[PDB]
């Protein structure tokens, strides 16, 4: 990551000759283009019975219909290097969140009983100066927030790759006129074109997708958000201050003798901790899927 | 015993937490070791004397700067047009275009551009050349100088003022209101009538031939005989040109009223004889006590009247107020929560003051000076007043004697807090309901291709005011669009020109509203009731709470009281602080895009979008949010730069420093610690680096210091892209 | 009824739009019929219609009677409500109960809310529906 | 440039990154001073 | 370390006695109740500010509390590096 | 259970009662005591100039 | 117009008044 914000200050400063794509300073992943080489030539000797490849986006011809493209080999160059270091490096973290939790969840260097009291409880007192958060499914709560990071950049990834350079219309020539035209070694690079160059195209007709017959669906993206920042309230309070509220309605209630029986009890700070991580969640899985679900009506 | 010596304590750990904490109590004097109150109050005096210094250089800094490398002569001659001089650039890191879309106004180096203003205000007070701003910081710095060796002084034995001295009020009142402005502004007026005004009208009247010539050539024939409507003589004609004498005028008091046909301003006799009456009116004001000599109101006991007419009383208005004076002459608390109070609203009234009334020449043409000034005080504002609650908040646990006020005008507050507090809870719960609701009916109608099925509201009470005001646009005829009631005859002795002003309704004076100035006032109106509810919330509960009320003895300070009923976390009495700083935030967020759109549309007379698109959020979102960000987006990119590069670089700033607030405000301590054991178990055996060793023992961060340093990268990410896209914005689209 | 807005009668950009105003429902006079229903407001540039409410009886029944109508219903339902409560106490089954609903006495009282208003009026003058300040224990502080 | 000497040139540096350096140096000696005397 | 805060309530069923996992906790002979021995903190110095303590206490207003304060070292902060 | 210095010397904290029982014994240890309930509780502006605590009354 | 050696005076006036005026200001609150 510091050296992708290194190439983004250095195109953001006049040394483009300081950049990290072909046209600058090299680096090439030979191991992936020398397997897919070796893939390429398979039949005949290891595979003798065989008539085709096994698919083309290795190697072989470029198989279409129509103006329409099936599949063409896919083109690795520079940009894929830091994008799958950056998948390794996620990935890497998420096992360690969870390992970590696996291993130090009988017995801590400072809690010796974690096993001894549970593994669904908040705290254990502001003993050694803060232990919340100390037992085991909050760390599988940060990881799924991890594994989101990882799982919503994987996908960005590849619809970008094949609706740019995999994807688009066919000439009599069989001439692959790209959606887009080739962007990854144009702007995926630095993290300013990454905003431009993709929701640009991924949001640019769903403010006006809606307002006839076959568009009048007024999709719930404008209305993921409110979900996202209502679930964002959740995580950052407390809970003392609700239930000091609580009790303030309540003897607004009981002076005009309408008290219900049943006492209402504010959530325990697991269930708010619960609730929040879920609203979070479906608030950006409902946005993701709005915004590339209309994206593709745009173009099927 | 070294650090920190204003705690003993404190230096018996071997935590990092020390510094961490060495560095949050050295401006919190009452706290330290060993000290009573004469010492605070005279090191108090000494301190704040430092503070009007540095406020002294800091002038002196900016003034000196612009007078070195500068372009305020070229912007005397083409003004409208010539763009100010911040001061020289110096990097090497920097760019390649950078050097090459810098250097204009004539300039050969790197011109930094400046916005806040100083040139227009500084020429209107009458000034010409590069040495007169040089001679000014050569002489408020030796002011400064000296200012800061009177604070020296009064350090010494012989020169230590006497607590009663700090107590006695009356003679500070009086010296103050009179003698600390009153007379300040006789002065301003004096050079006002002996330098500005002839400046204006094109004589220079430098610091010898002062001495002989005159304000006025009646000059002192009304001085002692009393016709003062003399020097009310030929105002300036119909064609005036400031610094100029083309249609000149010799009169030195008017009341013209309105605005000036070429500056658009304020008239600059208008503001003589305005700060003439003010000045004349404090000194009336200023004798208004009682003294030590023997006549006046004695403060403490004015309110000390139990009985007028018979009918004794229970306090002026028939209330109490008993014993209560000594309390704003004990506590400092008190006092400092009155005057943030005080000035963050006049703060924000200075700020509603300037983009309807411009004070100087050419401020309104200008936009994106005046339009980065006006967020940038309401900005400054909307915080004070929190600092206001919060010391209040402090008050109420520290300052505060139980018997000294039994049954006085405070215990009654208390005593009914809680329908006070119930009934902002509703009106905060019904405004945002019916508000949200009426916000989703437009959504929904206009999202299935049929508008008019959508509702529309029409103010009037504000268009009747404005009518009422004077205003002849919707045709009411009532006071003053009623040429013949009873007060219209009246109003300002020169009410045709504010006339003729009013009604060329074509600047920003009074403009036209419609159904979306409804919605988002009502929005505001919410907002702030919110936010004063978490404020007073947590402010009445200083003391403790029903099911907490031990927290008076705890303090200002941490507590957390463990998990006793599904926890009781964010209950330290400022956990109130954090809340009402987002729920500030997002407010002064609203009421200053409001104003933007607002201001853009009146800036090309295309009213047509912000009408248009006002009812669903849709609108919002779409037509001000990315219609305007491309003109600064692509400062760089693939194929080129421009000089906006750097504003890009802070916008991706903020939003990095953004998201790091997230980080802190999620995770809490019960993870980074278990981590940090493991780091330390690899120094000590690792080989060829275990030589090193601890300074001290490292641990991790600690409770309130997380939420502290989160709320701080937080509010630095809210700041600067906001900013950043403003100033892009205006300068960018005009 | 002022600030420069035209009757929605005669605003010619209105009824450009009620031309091909979309009919929305499956009745072709759905559209037409709205906006001929829209010619009693008084439109604007804008060519849809602002609500003036002031009691003025251009505009008065326009949001009158619906704010008297919503009156009456919360008042029903809020008066049912607390006598649901107030009824439930008299049976020590309370919370048992609380989650369970007693249809065959629920019945009665959502249908016995015919007189709500003027019989909590008399409740008001007899003083029954407020207990004393410090009758209620609920402490404070 | 302008009718000031280099100045402008180098006298950032120093402001920049030495004077930094003593202050931090300094402070940190400070900050593990013996007792009961400190500079 | 921190200090330690006693009152009347103390019933006598010395369930903190037994929750406190630090040796800071006594039943010194008392008196008025039919407790006879009533608890207090001989041994404050190896407070951990876990106070499972009072959660142990079953009294209404649990008779014992803990002033946190902020006089730490390395047995209050408890480490063992 | 023994707690050891750096010198290599031990201290003997407990066992003290034999089986830890922590309440029984004939006449213990007298050091210290606060037998008050809070009702009346310290206070900010009454007790200063000094750096006592919330027990001495 | 603008200004010569003047400037490096306008520095001269510094550094002894307002310099150590504020040197002692500071010092004066034990370190
Ligand atoms: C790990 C490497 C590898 C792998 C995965 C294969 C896989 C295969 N080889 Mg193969 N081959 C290899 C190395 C490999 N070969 C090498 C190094 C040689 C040289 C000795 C051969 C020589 C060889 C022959 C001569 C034939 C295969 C055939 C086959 C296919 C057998 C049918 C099946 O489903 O299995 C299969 C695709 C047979 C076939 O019909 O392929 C379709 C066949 O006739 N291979
Ligand atoms: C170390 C960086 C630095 C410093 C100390 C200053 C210092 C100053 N700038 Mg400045 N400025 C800088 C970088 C800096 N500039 C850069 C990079 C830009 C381009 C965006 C500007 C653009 C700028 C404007 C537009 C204005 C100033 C102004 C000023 C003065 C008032 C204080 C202020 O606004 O600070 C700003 C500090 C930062 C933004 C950092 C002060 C002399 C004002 C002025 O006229 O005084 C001469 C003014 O209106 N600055
Ligand atoms: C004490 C200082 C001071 C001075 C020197 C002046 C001077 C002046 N005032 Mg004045 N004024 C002052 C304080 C002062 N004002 C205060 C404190 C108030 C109360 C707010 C006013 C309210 C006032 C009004 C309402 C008017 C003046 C007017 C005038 C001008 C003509 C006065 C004349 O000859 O009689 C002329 C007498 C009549 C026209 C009657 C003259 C420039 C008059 C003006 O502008 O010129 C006509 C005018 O109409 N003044
Ligand atoms: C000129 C205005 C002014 C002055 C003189 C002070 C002075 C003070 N404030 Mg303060 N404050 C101000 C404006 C001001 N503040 C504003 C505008 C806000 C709102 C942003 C605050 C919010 C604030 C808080 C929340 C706290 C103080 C505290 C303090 C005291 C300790 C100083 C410190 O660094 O502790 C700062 C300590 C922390 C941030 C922790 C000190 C008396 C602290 C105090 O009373 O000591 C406990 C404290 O807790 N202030
Ligand atoms: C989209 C974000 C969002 C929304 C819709 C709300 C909505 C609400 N908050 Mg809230 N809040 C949020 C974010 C949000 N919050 C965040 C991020 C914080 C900081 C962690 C808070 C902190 C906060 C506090 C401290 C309080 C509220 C309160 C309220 C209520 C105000 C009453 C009302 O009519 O509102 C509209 C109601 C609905 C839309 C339903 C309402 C339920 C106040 C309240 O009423 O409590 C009783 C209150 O005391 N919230
Ligand atoms: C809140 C409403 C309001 C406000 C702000 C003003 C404001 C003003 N009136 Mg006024 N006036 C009002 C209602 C109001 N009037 C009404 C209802 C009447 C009818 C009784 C008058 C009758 C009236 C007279 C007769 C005069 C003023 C004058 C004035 C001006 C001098 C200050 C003063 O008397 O007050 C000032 C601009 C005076 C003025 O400016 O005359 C030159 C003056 O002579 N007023
Ligand atoms: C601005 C966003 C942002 C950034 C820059 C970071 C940066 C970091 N986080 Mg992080 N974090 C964030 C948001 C962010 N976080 C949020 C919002 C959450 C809550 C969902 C977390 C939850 C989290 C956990 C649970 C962990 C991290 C870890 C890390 C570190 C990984 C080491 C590294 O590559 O250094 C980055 C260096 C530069 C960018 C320079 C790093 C300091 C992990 C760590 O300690 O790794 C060593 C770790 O355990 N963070
Ligand atoms: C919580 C943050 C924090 C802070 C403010 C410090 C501060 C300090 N550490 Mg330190 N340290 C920390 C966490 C921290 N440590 C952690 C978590 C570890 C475990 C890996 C260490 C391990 C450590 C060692 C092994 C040493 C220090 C040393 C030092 C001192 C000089 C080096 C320095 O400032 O960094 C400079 C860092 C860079 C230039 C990079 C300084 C007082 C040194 C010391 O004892 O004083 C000289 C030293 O040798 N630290
Ligand atoms: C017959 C049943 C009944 C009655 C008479 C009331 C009556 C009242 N409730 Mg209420 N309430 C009820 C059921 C009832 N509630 C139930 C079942 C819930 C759970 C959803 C609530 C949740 C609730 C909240 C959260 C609040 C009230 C509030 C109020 C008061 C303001 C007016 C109002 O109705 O707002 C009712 C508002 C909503 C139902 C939303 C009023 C005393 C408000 C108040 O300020 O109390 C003084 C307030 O903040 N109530
Ligand atoms: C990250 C994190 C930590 C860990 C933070 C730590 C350990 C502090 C970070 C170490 C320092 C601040 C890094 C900076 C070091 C600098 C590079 C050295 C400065 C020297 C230069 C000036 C030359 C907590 O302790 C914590 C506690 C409670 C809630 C949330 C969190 C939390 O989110
Ligand atoms: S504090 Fe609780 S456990 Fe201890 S003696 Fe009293 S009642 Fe028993
Ligand atoms: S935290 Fe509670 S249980 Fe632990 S030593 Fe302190 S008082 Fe005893």
């Amino acid at each position: 990551f510091g050296l992708y914000i290194h190439n983004d200050t250095m195109q953001a400063l006049g040394r483009p000759q300081d950049m990290f794509s072909d046209t600058a300073i090299q680096l090439q992943p030979v191991f992936a283009q020398f397997v897919q080489n070796i893939h390429t030539l398979a039949p005949g000797s290891t595979a003798p019975n065989a008539l085709e490849p096994v698919s083309y986006a290795f190697g072989g011809g470029v198989v279409a219909v129509g103006g329409k493209i099936a599949m063409m080999p896919i083109a690795l160059g520079t940009a894929d290097f830091m994008i799958h270091h950056i998948h390794a490096f996620q990935i890497h973290v998420t096992v360690l969140i969870l390992l970590k939790g696996f291993l130090f969840a009988r017995n801590s260097r400072l809690i010796p009983d974690k096993a001894n009291l549970g593994f669904r409880f908040p705290c254990d007192g502001p003993g050694r100066g803060g232990t919340c958060q100390v037992s085991g499914w909050d760390h599988v709560f940060l990881g799924l927030f991890w594994m989101f990071n990882t799982i919503a950049i994987a996908v960005y990834h590849f619809s970008w790759k094949m609706q740019s350079d995999v994807w688009g219309t066919i000439d009599p020539d069989g001439t692959i006129a790209h959606i887009t035209g080739g962007n990854f070694a144009m702007s995926a690079n630095t993290i300013n074109g990454w905003l431009r160059d993709y929701q640009w195209a991924q949001a640019a007709q769903v403010i006006q997708s809606y307002g006839s017959a076959l568009s009048a669906y007024g999709l719930l993206f404008l209305g993921a958000h409110f979900v996202w920042a209502f679930s964002l309230m959740f995580l950052f309070s407390g809970r003392g201050y609700w239930q000091e509220l609580i009790e303030s309605i309540v003897w607004a209630h009981n002076k005009l003798k309408v008290a219900p029986t049943i006492q209402p009890r504010a959530l325990s700070i697991i269930q708010g901790r619960a609730v929040g991580v879920a609203h979070y969640l479906l608030g950006a899985i409902v946005t993701i899927w709005a915004f590339f679900e209309a994206r593709i009506i745009s173009v099927g | 015993t070294k650090f920190p010596k204003f705690s003993q304590d404190l230096a018996q750990d071997p935590t990092t937490r020390r510094l961490w904490y060495g560095i949050a109590t050295a401006h919190d004097f009452e706290t330290h070791d060993g000290m009573t109150e004469e010492n605070l109050y005279q090191k108090l005096f000494a301190t704040h004397f430092g503070h009007v210094a540095i406020i002294f250089l800091w002038t002196s800094s900016l003034l000196f700067h612009v007078a070195w490398q500068g372009n305020f002569e070229q912007w005397i001659k083409d003004p409208l047009n010539v763009r100010p001089i911040a001061h020289a650039i110096w990097d090497p890191h920097f760019g390649k275009a950078a050097v090459d879309a810098f250097t204009q106004a004539g300039a050969t180096y790197p011109v930094n551009i400046a916005y806040s203003g100083v040139y227009h205000w500084w020429y209107t007070i009458g000034m010409r050349t590069n040495n007169d701003l040089y001679s000014g910081a050569v002489f408020l710095l030796i002011l400064a100088g000296v200012f800061l060796f009177a604070g020296w002084l009064h350090l010494q034995p012989k020169f230590r003022p006497s607590l009663s001295w700090f107590k006695s009020a009356e003679p500070r009142l009086n010296h103050h209101l009179a003698g600390l402005f009153g007379v300040s502004s006789l002065a301003w007026t004096g050079h006002l009538v002996h330098v500005a005004i002839p400046e204006s009208r094109g004589q220079h009247v430098g610091w010898d031939n002062f001495l002989t010539t005159l304000p006025h050539p009646e000059g002192l024939r009304p001085f002692f005989t009393g016709n003062w409507g003399v020097y009310a003589a030929n105002p300036d004609t119909a064609n005036h040109v400031f610094g100029t004498s083309q249609g000149a005028g010799t009169a030195i008091l008017t009341f013209l009223g309105g605005f000036h046909p070429q500056t658009q301003s304020l008239w600059l006799t208008d503001m003589a004889h305005h700060h003439l009456a003010i000045a004349v009116l404090f000194i009336i004001a200023g004798h208004m006590y009682r003294t030590n000599f023997g006549i006046g109101h004695s403060i403490k006991e004015m309110l000390n009247a139990k009985n007028f007419f018979g009918t004794k009383t229970e306090g002026q208005f028939n209330l109490p107020h008993q014993g209560l004076y000594d309390t704003i002459n004990n506590s400092l608390h008190f006092q400092l929560s009155l005057a943030l109070a005080a000035l963050g609203t006049i703060t924000s009234l200075v700020a509603q003051h300037m983009y309807a009334l411009p004070p100087y020449a050419f401020m309104g043409q200008d936009f994106t000076t005046q339009a980065a000034l006006y967020t940038h005080h309401q900005y400054i504002a909307v915080f004070l007043m929190v600092g206001a609650f919060a010391h209040a908040g402090i008050f109420w646990v520290r300052d505060y004697d139980a018997e000294q006020n039994k049954g006085n005008v405070l215990d009654r507050v208390l005593q009914h807090k809680e329908a006070i507090i119930s009934h902002l809870s509703w009106v905060s719960l019904f405004l945002g309901f019916h508000t949200l609701g009426l916000y989703v009916h437009n959504d929904v109608v206009v999202a299935f291709g049929t508008p008019e099925k959508q509702i529309l509201i029409e103010p009037v009470f504000a268009q009747f005011i404005q009518a009422s005001h004077g205003k002849v646009l919707y045709g009411l005829n009532t006071l003053l669009s009623n040429p013949d009631s009873v007060a219209s005859t009246a109003g300002a002795a020169w009410l045709p020109g504010w006339l003729d002003a009013i009604n060329n309704g074509t600047n920003s004076l009074f403009l036209t509203i419609g159904p979306g100035d409804f919605l988002v006032h009502h929005a505001f109106a919410l907002g702030i009731h919110t936010t004063v509810l978490v404020l007073v919330k947590g402010a009445l509960d200083a003391r403790g709470s029903k099911l907490m009320p031990d927290k008076k003895d705890f303090g200002y300070a941490f507590p957390c009281d463990g998990p006793g009923r599904g926890g009781t976390c964010d209950i330290s009495a400022w956990d109130a602080f954090y809340l009402a700083l987002f729920w500030a935030l997002n407010t002064v967020g609203w009421v200053t895009f409001y104003w933007h759109w607002k201001h853009l549309g009146i800036w090309q007379g295309n009213v047509a979008q912000f009408n248009e698109s006002s009812t669903y959020l849709m609108g919002w979102l779409r037509d001000y949010l990315w219609l305007y960000s491309a003109q600064l987006i692509n400062g760089y990119n693939p194929y080129g730069m421009n000089n906006l590069s750097v504003w890009a670089w802070m916008f991706l700033f903020g939003h990095l420093v953004w998201a790091t607030g997230f980080m802190f405000l999620i995770s809490w301590r019960g993870y980074w610690q278990e981590l940090i054991e493991t780091l330390v178990w690899a120094h000590e055996r690792t080989p060829l680096a275990s030589l090193v060793r601890w300074k001290d023992k490292p641990v991790a961060m600690s409770i309130v210091q997380g939420r502290l340093v989160g709320l701080a990268h937080f509010t630095v990410g809210y700041v600067l892209t906001y900013a950043a896209f403003v100033i892009a914005s205006t300068a960018g689209k005009f | 009824v002022g600030a420069g807005l035209v009757p929605c009668s005669e605003s010619p950009e209105f009824i450009q739009r009620a031309a091909s105003a979309r009919n929305t429902t499956a009745d072709p006079n759905s559209g037409q019929k709205r906006f001929e229903r829209y010619a009693q407001e008084l439109c604007g540039p804008e060519g849809l219609p602002h609500l003036i409410v002031d009691g003025r009886l251009n505009h008065a029944g326009d949001f009158l009677i619906p704010s008297i109508l919503f009156l009456y219903i919360a008042g029903w339902i809020g008066w049912v409500g607390r006598a649901y409560l107030q009824e439930i106490k008299k049976r020590d089954n309370t919370e048992l109960r609380e989650v369970i609903i007693d249809v065959p006495t629920a019945l009665p009282l959502m249908l016995s809310g015919f007189t709500w208003p003027l019989a909590a009026v008399k409740e008001l003058l007899s003083g029954e529906l407020v207990a004393k300040d410090d009758e209620i224990p609920v402490s404070p502080r | 440039m302008f009718s000031a000497s280099f100045l402008p040139s180098i006298l950032v540096p120093l402001t920049g990154l030495v004077f930094p350096a003593i202050a931090m140096a300094l402070l940190l000696i400070y900050v593990e001073r013996e007792d009961p005397s400190g500079i | 370390s921190h200090s330690v805060k006693i009152y009347d309530t103390c019933i006598g069923c010395t369930q903190c006695v037994r929750a406190c996992p630090t040796d800071v906790l006594e039943m010194v002979p008392w008196d008025g109740c039919k407790a006879g021995q009533i608890a207090a903190s001989p041994r404050t110095e190896d407070c951990v500010g876990c106070k499972r303590c009072e959660t142990a206490c079953p009294t209404d207003f649990l008779s014992i509390r803990v002033y946190l304060s902020n006089a730490e070292t390395t047995r209050s902060m408890g480490l063992a590096y | 259970i023994y707690r050891v210095y750096p010198n290599g010397e031990v201290q003997y904290l407990h066992p003290s009662d034999g089986v830890f029982p922590e309440k029984v014994n004939e006449g213990r240890q007298k050091v210290g005591y606060v037998d008050r309930n809070i009702g009346k509780n310290p206070d900010p502006a009454k007790l200063k100039f000094s750096g006592m605590t919330t027990y001495n009354a | 117009m603008s200004i010569s050696d003047t400037q490096v005076f306008v520095a001269l006036v510094i550094a002894l008044i307002p310099g150590v005026l504020a040197f002692r200001l500071a010092t004066e609150l034990y370190k």
